[PDB]
């Protein structure tokens, strides 16, 4: 799985979160799987108002992981400071 | 580039700390000097003597020569501060030079003064005005103002302080171009101003007067009302 | 680059010296003719009320026989300048008696203009005309807080300086009586600057080679008054 | 001192009260109850809807019509099919509904339809039959000057040179275009005006208005920035098209110095700045412009970015100064041409004692002398009036 | 609070309760009054209370509230706050510690503090529909306010809440241990001298 | 397969892609930088992704995006702006980025380098970077040749002397002399335009003669 | 409509007489009332329009009898026009009636959106009067030569061939009576009065500074002979408040022909504001209200301790005297001040101590310098 | 240390829910954390490091 960040975000009402965990659960379902969400500042700056709605369903998402699940992910970006500190958090 | 400072200009290129310094003054209260046919007056407001405060010590007119007075509208710290050096300068030229002091040549000692001091960074300019009435003028009377900027004006009667929008206009109104004769009618006239200013209470006129040949005169509180009856007298006279 | 002198613009132009150019503008204007026959100086007095002494504000004034001066701006440094230049007529005059060149003069107020970045204040916000005769021509020049100056024909300084001056450059020119030099610098100044004339708030100071006494105008305007 | 007990104030709310207010109370409180009472009786004020004079309209026509055609949805078209030229097959996107594969009713015909097109359609089989003019914004379809300001040239002092040289680009061209195409010279299609505040760049941009035959339009600052993003590009780009639907056309930029602000990165405001430079792309950029003549006025010239000065978007800028002795007098004598003056005024004295006033300190002392005139309630301004005026006015900026 | 309870149901309570007077007086009732005192000397409780008895409704927004990110917000927030207070019919409008948006500004941002003081102030001196509406006003150490509310047109009366003393103490203690279960042998009055300076 | 062209405005920039847009025979897509922020909280990604995927469906195919000073500003900036920065970076993935992209070449035209991206200026993404510099003199030269064309140009026209006399001025500015040089013809009514025109025209395109720099400090 | 002014104020048989006058009308309205076709065109359009009808909004008009019109769902739908709606009254925008059916245009509904500026139109202006203010002779002259004849009587200027002046500043120190002159002079001509204080205009996005701006000179616009009363104009006037400022001037003196509107301006700090915000071309009136005099604060002293009643020991004079540091907002408190003095020693009826009282506190509210 | 860890787990051994916020992380946002807590009664709020904001008091100046 490999995501423009970018590419996450639309107009509609609340569809970028349905969209993160559609897209969690396709990882779930199709073991193994790789997900490589690129140029994650997009969506993963620091704290216009459905992207942090967004950031926040990915880090539900992302602490739904259970040990078993044969599931990685890499996230890429050129701007590391603009990052929210909230993914820097263990 | 905004005031913010004391030697640098905003883009108009007038120094606002200077302007600030005039506003010091303007939160002052009232004074208002004037020279008549051969005498000078004064008469300061505003005593608001409380009790245990003697209005004595405060000295609201000081006289800083073998014979020349007055104190200084502002905050009072620099006001005794230009004392001490009005003191050291008078002496110092009357010891110096070949003859007494004359009060256009103080006047221009305290100008330079606070331009000096003003003409710097980290000096606080002294932001207080003052009404200069002297004797020597070739024995005749003249009158001086002497504002923060280090800028010194001739007057034949002049007001600065918190009647200084007030008390101008009704100089403007009154003050006779007849050279004032019975020069206790020129005490009268500036009296008049100097009660009607502070509420005219009575109590807050302390006065001094010379004829510019005699040393510092002093005007009791009693005989200072002498001549506010006279004026209410001649107030008296609509009916 | 707003702190002072010190600090060069993009354009290298100092952002603390144009400052005192405006300071000059927001001066009383001041008017200054060279002329063969004589150099006249005049300045608006600003008078605040007449219960002042309209002689009081020193806006023309006389640093020698040979030499009076006009000023605009802050005018409180203006004396301070004019002092200056006449403790330099004094010594220069005292120790060598030969007669000061206005040029030096000028040179020399120049140089103590140039003392607030170049030792070790701030610029004197303030501009200056001077009129002078010497034995070698009459002329006249013009100072301004940067301290260079220039000699000119026809100068005007202070506020309204453009328009002033565009009247001023219209009227002169170089073979000019001072009695006509004068009545139309006075009749600029009615039009443009004020209002009619009267004897407290103007003020005019003429200068000739074989004059070295009353280089002012006083108590005599009545003339003027009737006939301008 | 004790509060105010219920005894004290029951004691001082009457003794002190008068022999009427009892009466007088209970009169005022009645006449409130019984407006009330009328206000029901009258009932709610009827509120219309706008239905003409009634000898104008109905007819069975309007019935008939309403029950025998199709009130129409608005669609977007899209995407001709077009598989063989013979069952053309168009989407639509009606708007907030839904989109289709549709075919045209047996009135309208393929030439008339094209991509986009902004279609109308059936309601009920969607079939296609109106070709609808496309979406203008209502903001920016407003922007268009429809009334002709009465001000014209001749009504401009002094600006002899700045009026030929406007006029030669903004004018001419459209007047007389074989001049410039026998001669085969390409006409310049921007003006810039700058200068100081009330020297009359509106004013003779309200005289090109008038002289004006095509299409003005009237832009300022506030019509373009926008709290949207990008919204503003938009309107830029609406603007430009609409302009382009006529056949020549002028667009003003009044104030353009309130968007034209020079890029700056390491501060900025930029959503300004994307709108300039859709500006600007629509000015000079790919596809040509077509007969797009512009004209902008600024108090700021240089302040404006170094791009939308650059010939091509502006190509002849235009300074307006204060006005010199001769253009005061012809300004006096166009602004006096309508006031109710007396005949030998000599308008040049008052010119030359003008100070360096704009031509709005002179339309302002023809008006101070006016009202000095009808405060004296006398019908014609005298000299005396004028001198009164010029002093009021000047002294009142001398402050 | 005796004494401060006491004038302020004379200046609050009387215009609300007993408008007539003013009426007859012809003067026009008086807007707001502003409380000062250490923190936690029942400020807020004895607002509320008045507006409890006065049966009028009861607004709250503290000063540091009022401030924001964006300029022209806090001009919104009190306008809209003062359009809630008179659509909420008799109201009392309550803001704690309103020395966070009034103190020295002179010193030089900070625009927004200015614009918003400066609206505030605008609302209550055009006495905008000031019929039974009131606001009321709670400042920590009043000297670092500014008189620019006080000024007279503006807001008309002070209150000055020193720390409760031995009285005081007994009556706040007795209040709040009213609910818990005491034991005999309690001496409460030792121990409200043994707490001296309390702010209740 | 990617070509970022820059300079100071007036060099023809938006000229040469015009001319890269009329002899190449392939599917031309030309856009500004104001054309993909947009309103949306979404849609400006979807407009540079849609014209990406129109670029490949019709393979022969030349985007010029214009004016890329717009989308293309530093990350971070001054921020309410975002949108922008999500819409530049689908585009900066549309260019290099997992999935590669041939036969879809870019250009892009600015005149604000400095305010760029150090991202979308990489080198994988625009490999040339073509500098547009202030004409020179005879490019000035044969930029006036090139307008005056067809305007009936006198016979005898120095033009070496006209590009000494515009130093510092664009090609633009040669264009508007040109054109002010034929206004100036007709007001004399000359039915070709001679050197003193052109003089003239000059005249009028330069500047504002600066003001006085000996008052100054 | 409202009930006429009843202008005895003490407790009199004349305010009685009056308001028995007042009730016997209303009494006899309440009788008239009491005591108590057109079904051709009815039957046609109101049933043509059956019920019930929807309400959309006018995008287009596209021919003579058909329009563009939306719905609250979003939809777009081209209609046609029934003869009967006025043309003139149809403009984008407008709110528009719709047969629940067939969607035909079937009038235009008076418009109810724009909420902002529609309860800025103030409409309470009269509770002032220029009785009600007193001493400002000057600034009243000014005031009606400026703005109200011209409203109230062009004739004058059209005759002399003058463009009326058409934008005022007032200023000068706080409470001398700058914002009662405007409602004042709103109320002595009965045209509308809109009034938006300073910084209340200025806003956080980036459109409502201008927008809000434009759209209360387009209202003022269309009620036609309108007063906008700019009060603290200081907050703007004294780059995007700038720009504010660039709207608010070209809506002064910029394109177009601004009309019958009628702008008042208001500011503490005027030495402060911007040149250009102060057009002399278009700004041509400056008012100022000084500190009250003598006979001014004798007159404010007068209106507003009118309505009080007074003992007779007071000394009017004695309480005037000073040396003029007090504006008319001074007095107001130095009134209601006096009046809660009398209050509270229970005197429904004020005394001169009082006053005294009340106007030593009110200076003791007033300055904190020691030196 | 621990310090989280506990609060961690006391929160999932209660009933109760566990809202965190770092001092790091103006006085709104504390209003929209507190109401935030109000939408589930036995709710339990955690400030993590909180003394960059609880500092010791004195005259502020910017
Ligand atoms: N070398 C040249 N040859 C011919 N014409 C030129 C040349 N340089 C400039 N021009 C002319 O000057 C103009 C150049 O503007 P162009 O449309 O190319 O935009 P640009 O300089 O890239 O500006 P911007 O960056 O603002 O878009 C054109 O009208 C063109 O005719
Ligand atoms: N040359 C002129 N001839 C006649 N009237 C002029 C002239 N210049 C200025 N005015 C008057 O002064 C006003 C100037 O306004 P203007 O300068 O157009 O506004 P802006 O500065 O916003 O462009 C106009 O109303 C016009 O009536
Ligand atoms: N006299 C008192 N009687 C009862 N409770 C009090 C008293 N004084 C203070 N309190 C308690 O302390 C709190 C004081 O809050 P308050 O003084 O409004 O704080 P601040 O000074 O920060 O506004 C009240 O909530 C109340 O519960
Ligand atoms: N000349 C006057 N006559 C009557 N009342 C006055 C006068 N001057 C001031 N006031 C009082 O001051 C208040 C109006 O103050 P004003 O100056 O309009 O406020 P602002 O300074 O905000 O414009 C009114 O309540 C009025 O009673
Ligand atoms: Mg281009």
């Amino acid at each position: 799985l490999k995501v423009v960040s970018s590419s996450i975000v639309d107009k509609y009402i609340g569809e970028s979160a349905r969209l993160i965990r559609e897209m969690f659960n396709y990882a779930r379902d199709h073991q193994p799987c790789i997900i490589f969400m690129d140029e994650i500042d997009a969506i993963g700056g620091r704290r216009d108002r459905e992207i942090q709605r967004t950031l926040m369903e990915l880090l539900n998402q992302m602490d739904g992981f259970d040990t078993l699940h044969r599931v990685k992910m890499i996230m890429a970006t050129n701007r590391p400071d603009t990052l929210d500190p909230a993914l820097l958090r263990p | 580039s905004y005031d913010r400072a004391i030697t640098v200009f905003s883009p108009d290129g007038h120094l606002f700390q200077v302007e600030y310094a005039q506003e010091a003054v303007k939160k002052g209260s009232t004074a208002v000097g004037v020279r008549g046919r051969d005498i000078v007056v004064l008469g300061v407001e505003k005593k608001s003597v409380a009790k245990l405060q003697d209005e004595r010590t405060v000295r609201k007119i000081c006289a800083l020569d073998d014979n020349v007075c007055m104190a200084f509208a502002g905050l009072t710290a620099d006001a005794r501060i230009v004392i001490n050096r009005a003191r050291v300068e008078c002496q110092s030229h009357r010891l110096t030079v070949e003859d007494p002091v004359t009060v256009e040549y103080i006047t221009r000692y305290i100008a330079s003064l606070k331009q000096r001091y003003t003409q710097s960074n980290g000096r606080r300019p002294f932001g207080i005005s003052a009404l200069i009435v002297g004797f020597d003028f070739d024995g005749t009377p003249r009158l001086y103002q002497t504002d923060p900027s280090g800028t010194y004006h001739a007057w034949k009667a002049n007001a600065i302080g918190r009647g200084a929008k007030s008390v101008r206009e009704f100089l403007e109104k009154n003050y006779t171009d007849e050279a004032i004769e019975t020069d206790d009618l020129t005490i009268k006239l500036v009296i008049k101003a100097l009660l009607e200013v502070v509420q005219s209470g009575g109590k807050n006129i302390e006065l001094a007067v010379m004829r510019r040949d005699q040393s510092l005169k002093i005007l009791n509180p009693e005989e200072i009302e002498k001549y506010v009856a006279e004026i209410e007298k001649e107030k008296e006279e609509n009916e | 680059y707003d702190r002072g002198v010190n600090t060069f613009s993009p354009e290298g132009r100092l952002f603390q010296v144009e400052y005192a150019i405006e300071a000059i503008k927001l001066g009383s204007t001041a008017i200054g003719i060279q002329t063969s026959e004589g150099v006249c100086l005049a300045v608006e007095k600003r008078i605040t009320s007449p219960l002042m002494e309209p002689s009081s504000i020193e806006k023309i004034v006389e640093i020698d026989a040979h030499i009076g001066c006009a000023m605009s701006g802050l005018i409180a440094d203006a004396k301070t300048l004019i002092d200056k230049a006449r403790v330099e007529t004094q010594n220069h005059w005292f120790t060598y008696n030969e007669t000061m060149t206005v040029e030096s003069v000028t040179q020399a107020v120049s140089n103590l203009a140039l003392q607030f970045g170049e030792e070790d204040s701030r610029p004197f916000g303030v501009a200056l005309l001077f009129g002078g005769v010497d034995e070698k021509g009459p002329q006249l020049f013009h100072m301004d807080p940067s301290g260079t100056f220039v000699q000119c024909d026809a100068r005007a300084i202070g506020s309204a300086s453009e328009g002033a001056q565009s009247s001023l450059q219209e009227v002169y020119h170089k073979s000019m009586t001072l009695k006509e030099a004068i009545k139309s610098s006075l009749i600029i100044l009615k039009q443009v600057m004020e209002e009619k004339l009267n004897a407290t708030n103007i003020e005019l100071a003429t200068v000739q080679p074989g004059q070295n006494f009353h280089m002012f105008t006083k108590e005599e305007l009545e003339e003027v008054i009737k006939d301008i | 001192i004790r509060a105010l007990d219920e005894g004290d104030i029951a004691l001082l709310k009457t003794y002190g009260q008068s022999t009427y207010s009892r009466q007088i109370k209970q009169v005022e409180d009645d006449i409130q109850q019984l407006l009330k009472k009328i206000n029901e009786l009258t009932g709610i004020k009827e509120s219309d809807t706008g239905l003409a004079p009634p000898a104008l309209w109905d007819l069975a026509a309007d019935k008939q019509t309403l029950q025998s055609e199709q009130p129409l949805q608005v669609a977007r078209c899209t995407k001709i099919i077009n598989a063989d030229s013979e069952d053309p097959k168009y989407i639509i996107n009606v708007k907030q509904f839904a989109k289709f594969v549709v075919d045209l009713s047996d009135q309208v015909a393929p030439t008339d339809i094209e991509e986009g097109m902004r279609v109308g359609v059936d309601r009920n089989k969607y079939q296609i039959h109106i070709p609808l003019p496309p979406k203008i914004d209502p903001t920016v379809t407003m922007m268009q000057v429809e009334e002709k300001p009465d001000v014209t040239y001749s009504d401009v002092g002094g600006c002899k040179e700045q009026i030929e040289k406007l006029r030669e680009v903004v004018e001419t061209p459209l007047l007389h275009p074989e001049r410039f195409v026998n001669l085969g010279i390409e006409p310049p299609k921007g003006v810039l005006l700058f200068g100081p505040p009330g020297t009359g760049k509106t004013l003779c941009a309200r005289a090109v208005a008038n002289r004006t035959d095509a299409c003005f339009i009237r832009v300022i600052g506030s019509e373009l920035v926008q709290k949207y993003v990008g919204e503003g590009a938009r309107m830029v780009r609406e603007l430009f098209e609409m302009a382009r639907t006529k056949k020549a056309c002028l667009i003003f930029f009044d104030e353009i110095d309130a968007i034209g602000g020079a890029r700056f990165d390491d501060g900025g405001d930029n959503e300004v700045q994307r709108t300039m430079l859709e500006l600007i792309n629509q000015l000079d950029g790919f596809d040509p412009r077509g007969n797009i003549k512009v004209l902008m006025a600024t108090n700021r010239p240089d302040t404006l970015d170094p791009a939308l000065m650059r010939p091509g978007r502006l190509d002849r800028k235009i300074e307006f100064s204060l006005p010199d002795l001769e253009g005061r007098t012809h300004i006096f004598k166009i602004h006096a041409r309508s006031m109710s003056v007396e005949r030998d005024i000599r308008f040049e004295l008052l010119a030359r004692l003008c100070p360096n006033s704009t031509g709005a300190e002179i339309r302002s002392v023809c008006t101070e002398a006016g009202m000095f005139a009808i405060r004296a309630r006398r019908k014609i301004a005298t000299e005396k009036d004028f001198l009164e005026a010029v002093n009021k006015v000047i002294k009142s900026y001398a402050k | 609070l005796d004494k401060q309870i006491k004038e302020i149901k004379e200046v609050i309570e009387l215009p609300v309760k007993h408008p007539e007077l003013f009426e007859a007086l012809g003067i026009a009732q008086p807007k707001g009054v502003l409380l000062y005192g250490p923190p936690g000397t029942g400020k807020t409780l004895l607002a509320r209370a008045v507006a409890h008895h006065t049966d009028c409704t009861f607004i709250r927004v503290s000063g540091s509230e009022l401030v924001q990110k964006f300029i022209g917000e806090g001009a919104r927030m009190v306008r809209e706050l003062f359009v809630m207070a008179r659509e909420h019919a008799p109201s009392i409008i309550f803001m704690d510690e309103i020395d966070s948006i009034g103190s020295s500004r002179l010193e030089g941002g900070d625009s927004e503090v200015q614009r918003t003081m400066l609206e505030l102030l605008n609302q209550l001196d055009g006495f905008e529909a000031t019929k039974n509406i009131k606001v009321i006003m709670a400042t920590n150490r009043i000297d670092i306010l500014d008189s620019a509310l006080l000024r007279p047109g503006r807001i008309d009366r002070k209150i000055e809440f020193p720390p409760p003393n031995e009285e005081a103490r007994l009556d706040i203690l007795k209040i709040h241990s009213r609910k818990m279960n005491l034991t005999r042998g309690i001496n409460l009055r030792k121990i409200a001298e043994l707490m001296p300076g309390a702010s209740g | 397969k990617g070509v970022l062209m820059y300079g100071p405005p007036g060099t023809g920039k938006t000229l040469l892609a015009r001319a890269c847009a009329a002899q190449t025979k392939a599917t031309f897509l030309k856009l500004a930088g104001p054309q993909l922020v947009q309103m949306f909280i979404g849609d400006g990604a979807k407009l540079v992704r849609d014209a990406f995927a129109l670029a490949k469906e019709k393979a022969p195919s030349i985007i010029f995006i214009d004016e890329l000073d717009a989308i293309g500003t530093k990350r971070f900036d001054s921020a309410g702006d975002r949108e922008v920065q999500r819409t530049m970076l689908e585009l900066l993935n549309q260019l290099d980025g997992f999935q590669p992209n041939t036969q879809v070449k870019v250009i892009a035209a600015t005149n604000r380098v400095d305010i760029l991206d150090p991202a979308l200026l990489r080198s994988g993404r625009l490999d040339r970077k073509i500098e547009f510099p202030m004409p020179n003199e005879e490019a000035r030269a044969r930029i006036m040749q090139i307008h005056s064309r067809k305007m009936n140009v006198s016979p005898d026209v120095n033009y070496e002397e006209l590009a000494r006399c515009t130093d510092d001025f664009n090609g633009a500015q040669c264009k508007a002399v040109c054109v002010e040089a034929g206004m100036i013809a007709l007001r004399r009514g000359a039915t070709e335009l001679t050197h003193e025109d052109y003089m003239e025209g000059i005249l009028e395109v330069q500047a504002k003669k600066k003001a006085n720099l000996q008052y100054y400090a | 409509s409202k009930l006429p002014l009843v202008t005895p104020h003490t407790q009199c048989r004349l305010k009685l007489l009056k308001l028995e006058r007042i009730k016997d009308y209303l009494l006899m309205e309440e009788e008239f009332i009491r005591n108590q076709k057109q079904e051709e065109e009815r039957s046609k359009v109101d049933d043509l329009r059956g019920t019930p009808m929807s309400v959309g909004t006018l995008e287009e008009i596209i021919d003579d009898n058909h329009a563009i019109v939306s719905t609250s769902v979003g939809s777009e739908h081209y209609v046609s026009i029934l003869s009967f709606v006025d043309k003139d009254l149809l403009e984008p925008g407008c709110s528009v009636l719709l047969n629940h059916k067939v969607h035909a245009v079937i009038g235009v509904l008076m418009d109810d959106t724009d909420p902002l500026v529609t309860v800025m139109k103030v409409e309470k202006a009269p509770q002032e009067t220029y009785a009600d203010i007193g001493g400002l002779d000057n600034q009243i002259q000014e005031i009606k030569e400026s703005v109200e004849l011209p409203l109230t009587h062009p004739e004058y200027y059209e005759e002399m061939g003058i463009k009326p002046p058409k934008g005022v500043i007032l200023y000068g120190p706080p409470g001398t009576g700058k914002t009662l002159l405007a409602k004042a002079v709103a109320n002595q001509t009965s045209a509308t009065f809109l009034r938006v204080v300073g910084s209340e205009l200025i806003q956080k996005y980036l459109g409502d500074g201008p927008k809000l701006v434009r759209e209360l000179f387009r209202v003022a616009e269309e009620h036609a002979p309108s007063i906008v009363f700019i009060d603290e104009i200081d907050a703007i006037g004294t780059r995007e408040i700038q720009r504010t400022m660039l709207e608010l001037l070209n809506q002064l003196d910029g394109f177009d022909s601004r009309g019958d509107v009628k702008v008042i301006m208001a500011t503490n700090r005027i030495e402060t504001l911007d040149p250009a915000l102060i057009r002399p071309g278009r700004i041509d009136r400056k008012i100022e209200f000084p500190l009250p005099d003598e006979k001014t604060k004798k007159r404010i002293f007068q209106i507003h301790t009118s309505r009080m009643t007074l003992a007779d020991d007071v000394t009017l004079d004695d309480l005037i005297m000073a040396k003029d540091d007090l504006s008319g907002a001074d007095i107001k408190a130095i009134c209601t001040e006096a009046g809660l003095m009398a209050l509270r020693e229970r005197r429904m009826k004020v005394t001169n101590e009082d006053f005294k009282k009340s106007k030593e506190n009110v200076l003791y509210k007033k300055q904190e310098g020691t030196p | 240390c621990g310090k989280t860890m506990l609060a961690k787990a006391v929160a999932h051994h209660t009933t109760a829910a566990f809202i965190r916020v770092v001092g790091s992380e103006g006085p709104r946002m504390v209003r929209d954390v507190f109401r935030l807590a109000k939408e589930n009664a036995p709710a339990i709020i955690f400030i993590d490091e909180i003394d960059a904001i609880a500092t010791k008091r004195f005259d502020a100046q910017t």
